[PDB]
């Protein structure tokens, strides 16, 4: 038994563009605006955000049909520097970055779907983590049961999102139409762009907040058909409608409201919502909460293959990576995923662990390009479906390392109680790798817990 | 196969019954917790308190109004026209009023009643194109325009010796004329001079809003006393009415309160405008230590604030000489006043005071920013409490959020608090700790939590403190 192949290239598309279009577009526009000062300032920040994530993700697309095994930018640097460090990144993603983005998102879609009853208020904060918890637990059993069931749910979701966004990119577009254009006249446009990259920078990193998830079919290799055309087909076909859809669906947002109404409001959606429509002004934050589901779905279809990969390589413990039969899905790294998930309901705010962190994203990000040069030249033994040109990885590099700086540089204890963390992880990986020959009280322990898991969940290793 | 069993093996030790039972009982057990905390998310939702309904606000709600009697001396001496009054719009906008009451632009004689034209322009301020053209420069910077109207505003008597009836029929069709010339509200001062002026309100009421319910109308007297002001509000009761009901007094604040009180109390609470008159600045009542301590109290109160021209940086008739205390001018900059070149200063311009953030200037344009802005200032609930001997002290709130606390000492000596409020309903009781906005007097810390029963005040200081809707 092995997992299978079915996942074909318009559920490789839907995968990427559900799981980035997620609760960026509703909840930071107000970040970028509040610190880029201007209107015009802030629509060039997401343009740029957007060519950022789409130069990235062809160095991925080479990236993956080069060293085509499930697992990206895990396996990658596995390929290249080895066991240790491979294990940090490995370690940093399973206990941080993939349990924190997902129980975000899950919080958003409870407090917009919840929107509607208490429309000049706070909702209760406890109902809203109830419905997001209710939201991972379900998506977690759909997710164990097929992965057919999956993908549908991966489809009807993004399409719904779209449609969703298609009606707020038209209603802006009306607005202009009826000829009373207040702000974007191209003579203001401008005023308030203030200078100072120190803090322009903490602006882009709010819209790079919008575009995480751009490298989420990587993960998911190795289930793809044909993952030579596909997975380069359904990265270029995806990327630039996102980044086209993130610009004009903050032009919409700025055809209606005026700036001060946009830093000092908590909700831009529901403003659109209410002057549009004012009667069946309830269906836009509906639809948020419908974004919010589908890309909460995407993320865990892809962590989970993740901590598969992880376990194959003797990084972490063996009842991961394994198959249930029949079913032929990965019921114990699902499990696992969602236990990590609703850990995280105990934070008062996890959207501070967010700049925290960042900077360790975009090295690990940065060293999988740079090994990626150096496979170049000291491994020509290998055979690449697409070749990129050159020099925009090393742009991309470049880019990578201007922004790892910039953050060390206004907020250095932020990224030192990081460097702490990523540390922490030491002492567990020799511990659990480097200690083979371990005392004999201890394994006989681990053996019968992973084969009572194994009686629990009906689970078989990987081999045929 | 690594640190655990393989198929077969497996296979065949879990098939065996027991386990199965142990599988299905924990499915059942997982789909039974659930629906558990599905439940416990409905229960907690009908158990929680709805919110009000916003009580659908208008555009004079908002914030401030700006009263520019004299036009000739607001700009200067030659562009004393229409045209040049679309230049200062953004100062306007930089002071966050929501509404421009004109001064009387008709042509206007004497007492002469035949050559007294409501629907002609006089020419000394432009024509009807610079009007329009005003207008809609205004409309493009959220900024409403409010004609007054007065007919003999040239005269001793400002409603025409003669009869009111041929008077107060002129100003009839004088409001559907300027309607939809496109307006959007007008102002009669002096209206004690009118005789039965009681049922002529209700007419032009009743004209104003069978046109829009976007439109005002605002009426002006001298009287400051209570029961005259109740008797011209009892059939109108969505009338502003400027008075000089505020103005008369001011040495003790036990006797502020009072007022402002057993206005509210003779009312019933409803929307009301706070003047210290119809037609002056702060500073023809005010000494000029006490010009911080109005300011925040006008800007707190529950109605709509009117000031003059100058009042946002205390401009003083008895400061320039060879003046008309009626209408002095403005100082823009240092220039501005040719006669006496000599007699300004810096701390007296606008220029000057644009700068300095301990200024007159510079706290209007707070106090105007938190007006507009807040909804507890927008349309909160009152409640004054009893504090110590000399203090106006009450508190601001809506519904759930954040709530405001004024206190203010009108006395000389300064004293201790004694915030001993005890009256307030459960939902806008104080707590231990407030954080602090503002004070007119520098000489403190704006943020740090401060607590209140150690909360001592200097001569003359006002304080902006908030909470938040908790227990
Ligand atoms: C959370 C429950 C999900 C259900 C699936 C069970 C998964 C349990 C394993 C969780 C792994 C946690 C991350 C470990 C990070 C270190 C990895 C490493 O160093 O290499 C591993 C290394 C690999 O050795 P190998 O497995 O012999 O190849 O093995 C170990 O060193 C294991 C020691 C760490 C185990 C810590 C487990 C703490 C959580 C236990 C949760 C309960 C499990 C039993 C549930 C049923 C009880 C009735
Ligand atoms: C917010 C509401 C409107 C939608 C939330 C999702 C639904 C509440 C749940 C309930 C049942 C779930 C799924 C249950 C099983 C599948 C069957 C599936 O078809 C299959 O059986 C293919 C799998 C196979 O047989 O191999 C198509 C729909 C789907 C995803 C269902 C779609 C709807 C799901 C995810
Ligand atoms: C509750 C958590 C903390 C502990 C982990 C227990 C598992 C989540 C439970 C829930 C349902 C259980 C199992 C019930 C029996 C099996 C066989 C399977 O039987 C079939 O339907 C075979 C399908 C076919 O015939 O084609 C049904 C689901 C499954 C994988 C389940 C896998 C997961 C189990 C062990
Ligand atoms: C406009 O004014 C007229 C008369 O001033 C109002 O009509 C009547 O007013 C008297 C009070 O003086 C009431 O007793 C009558 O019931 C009114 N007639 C009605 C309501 O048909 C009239 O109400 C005013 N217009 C508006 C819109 O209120
Ligand atoms: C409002 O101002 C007038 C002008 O000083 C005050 O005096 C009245 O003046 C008119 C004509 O000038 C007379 O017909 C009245 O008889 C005067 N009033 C009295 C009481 O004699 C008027 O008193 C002022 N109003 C108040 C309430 O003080
Ligand atoms: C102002 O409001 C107070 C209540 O807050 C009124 O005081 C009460 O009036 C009734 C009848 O007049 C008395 O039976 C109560 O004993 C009064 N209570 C208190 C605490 O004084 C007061 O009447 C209102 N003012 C006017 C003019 O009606
Ligand atoms: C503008 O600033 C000058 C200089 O500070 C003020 O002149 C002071 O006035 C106060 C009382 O008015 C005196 O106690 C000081 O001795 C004066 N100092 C000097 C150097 O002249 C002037 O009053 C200020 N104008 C206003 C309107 O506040
Ligand atoms: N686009 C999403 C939306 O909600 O709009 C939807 C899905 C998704 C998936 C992965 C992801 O990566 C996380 C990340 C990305 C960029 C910058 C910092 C982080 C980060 C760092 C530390 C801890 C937590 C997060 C972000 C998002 C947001």
């Amino acid at each position: 038994v092995t997992l299978q192949r079915n996942i074909t290239l318009l559920n490789g598309v839907a995968i990427i563009v559900g799981t980035i279009i997620g609760s960026g577009i509703f909840v930071t526009p107000t970040g970028v605006l509040k610190e880029a000062g201007s209107p015009g300032l802030a629509l060039v920040v997401w343009a740029a955000c957007g060519v950022f994530s789409i130069v990235g993700a062809l160095c991925y697309a080479e990236l993956g049909t080069t060293i085509s095994k499930s697992g990206g930018d895990y396996a990658y640097m596995l390929e290249v520097y080895g066991s240790l460090p491979a294990f940090l990144k490995l370690w940093i993603e399973l206990l941080i970055i993939r349990p924190s983005s997902q129980y975000i998102v899950a919080l958003v879609f409870a407090t917009y779907l919840l929107k509607p009853l208490f429309p000049t208020c706070p909702v209760p904060e406890e109902a809203a983590k109830l419905v997001a918890c209710l939201c991972v637990l379900l998506l977690t059993a759909v997710n164990c049961y097929s992965v057919k069931a999956a993908t549908r749910v991966q489809d009807a979701f993004a399409a719904a999102k779209l449609l969703a966004l298609a009606l707020i990119i038209l209603l802006g577009f009306v607005q202009i139409g009826k000829g009373d254009v207040s702000n974007l006249d191209p003579n203001f446009s401008f005023e308030g762009t203030k200078l100072d990259v120190g803090n322009i920078v903490l602006a882009l990193y709010s819209g790079l907040f919008a575009y995480g998830g751009w490298n989420y079919l990587n993960f998911v290799t190795e289930e793809m058909i044909n993952p030579y055309r596909n997975l380069p087909l359904a990265i270029i076909i995806s990327l630039p409608i996102v980044t086209l859809v993130y610009v004009l669906t903050n032009l919409a947002y700025f055809t209606t409201l005026s700036t001060e109404q946009m830093l000092s409001s908590e909700a831009v959606a529901v403003d659109f919502g209410n002057y549009h429509l004012g009667v069946m002004s309830w269906i836009i934050p509906v639809f948020v909460g419908l974004s919010c589901f589908g890309s909460v779905n995407g993320s865990l279809f892809t962590s989970s293959r993740l901590f598969f990969v992880g376990s194959r390589e003797g990084h972490l413990p063996s009842i991961l990576s394994m198959i249930h039969p029949q079913l032929l899905t990965p019921v114990p790294s699902l499990v696992f995923t969602c236990v990590m998930t609703l850990l995280y309901a105990f934070s008062k705010d996890i959207f501070s662990v967010i700049n925290f962190f960042s900077f360790f994203n975009w090295l690990c990000v940065a060293l999988a390009i740079i090994g990626m040069i150096w496979l170049r030249h000291r491994k020509p033994e290998l055979e690449r479906p697409i070749k990129v040109n050159l020099a925009l990885p090393v742009f991309f590099i470049l880019a990578c390392l201007f922004l790892i700086a910039v953050s060390f540089w206004k907020t250095p204890v932020e990224c030192g109680i990081g460097f702490t963390i990523i540390l922490s992880g030491l002492p567990v990986y020799f511990f659990g790798v480097w200690w083979k020959n371990k005392p004999k009280w201890l394994l006989q322990g681990i053996f019968s817990t992973t084969v009572l898991c194994q009686k629990l969940m009906q689970v078989v290793p990987q081999e045929t | 196969k690594f640190t655990g069993l393989s198929k077969e093996e497996l296979l065949k030790v879990a098939g065996s019954p027991g386990w199965v039972r142990t599988r299905w009982a924990l499915l059942l057990l997982f789909w039974l917790g659930w629906l558990g905390m599905l439940a416990g998310a409905v229960v907690i939702i009908v158990r929680a308190p709805r919110c009000r309904e916003l009580p659908a606000q208008k555009w004079w709600h908002t914030g401030a109004l700006y009263r520019i009697g004299d036009l000739q001396a607001f700009q200067g001496h030659g562009a004393g026209n229409l045209a040049g009054l679309k230049g200062r719009l953004d100062y306007l906008s930089s002071l966050k009023v929501k509404g421009l009451v004109l001064g009387p632009i008709h042509k206007n004689q004497k007492d002469d009643v035949a050559q007294t034209d409501l629907l002609q322009i006089d020419p000394n301020f432009g024509s009807k194109e610079d009007f329009d053209s005003l207008l809609q420069s205004a409309k493009k910077k959220s900024i409403r325009v409010i004609l007054d109207l007065t007919p003999n505003y040239r005269g001793e008597n400002s409603w025409f010796s003669t009869q009111v009836d041929t008077v107060a029929t002129k100003v009839k069709d004088a409001l559907e004329f300027w309607l939809q010339a496109g307006v959007d509200g007008f102002q009669v001062r002096d209206i004690e001079n009118l005789k039965d002026a009681s049922s002529f309100l209700a007419e032009w009421q009743n004209i104003t809003k069978g046109f829009s319910e976007d439109r005002l109308l605002i009426a002006g007297t001298n009287s400051s006393d209570l029961q005259q002001i109740l008797s011209l509000l009892e059939s109108n009761k969505d009338l502003l009415l400027t008075s000089s009901y505020l103005s008369d007094s001011g040495s003790t604040g036990e006797h502020t309160k009072s007022l402002v009180t057993q206005y509210l109390n003779a009312t019933g609470n409803r929307w009301c405008s706070w003047s210290l008159s119809q037609a002056r600045l702060l500073t023809s009542f005010l000494p000029a230590q006490l010009l911080r301590l109005y300011q925040l109290m006008l800007f707190t109160l529950p109605g709509t604030p009117v000031f003059s021209y100058g009042d946002e940086i205390g401009l003083d008739a008895a400061a320039l000489p060879g003046q008309p205390m009626e209408a002095p001018v403005m100082l823009w900059d240092e220039s501005s006043f040719p006669d006496i070149p000599g007699a300004v200063s810096a701390n007296m311009t606008v220029k000057g005071q644009s700068e300095d953030p301990g200024s007159l200037l510079s706290l209007f344009r707070r106090l105007s920013d938190q007006r507009s802005k807040e909804r507890s200032l927008l349309h909160g609930d009152f409640h004054a409490f009893s504090a110590g001997p000399g203090l106006f002290s009450y508190i601001r709130h809506w519904d759930q959020n954040e709530r405001f606390l004024v206190v203010l000492n009108f006395g000389d000596v300064g004293l201790s608090a004694g915030l001993q409020a005890s009256d307030l309903p459960a939902s806008a009781s104080l707590p231990a700790k407030a954080d602090l906005l503002l004070s007119t007097q520098p000489g403190r810390e704006e943020g740090s939590p401060l607590e209140l029963e150690r909360l001592k005040l200097e001569p003359h200081e006002g304080l902006l403190l908030r909470f938040p809707y908790a227990a």
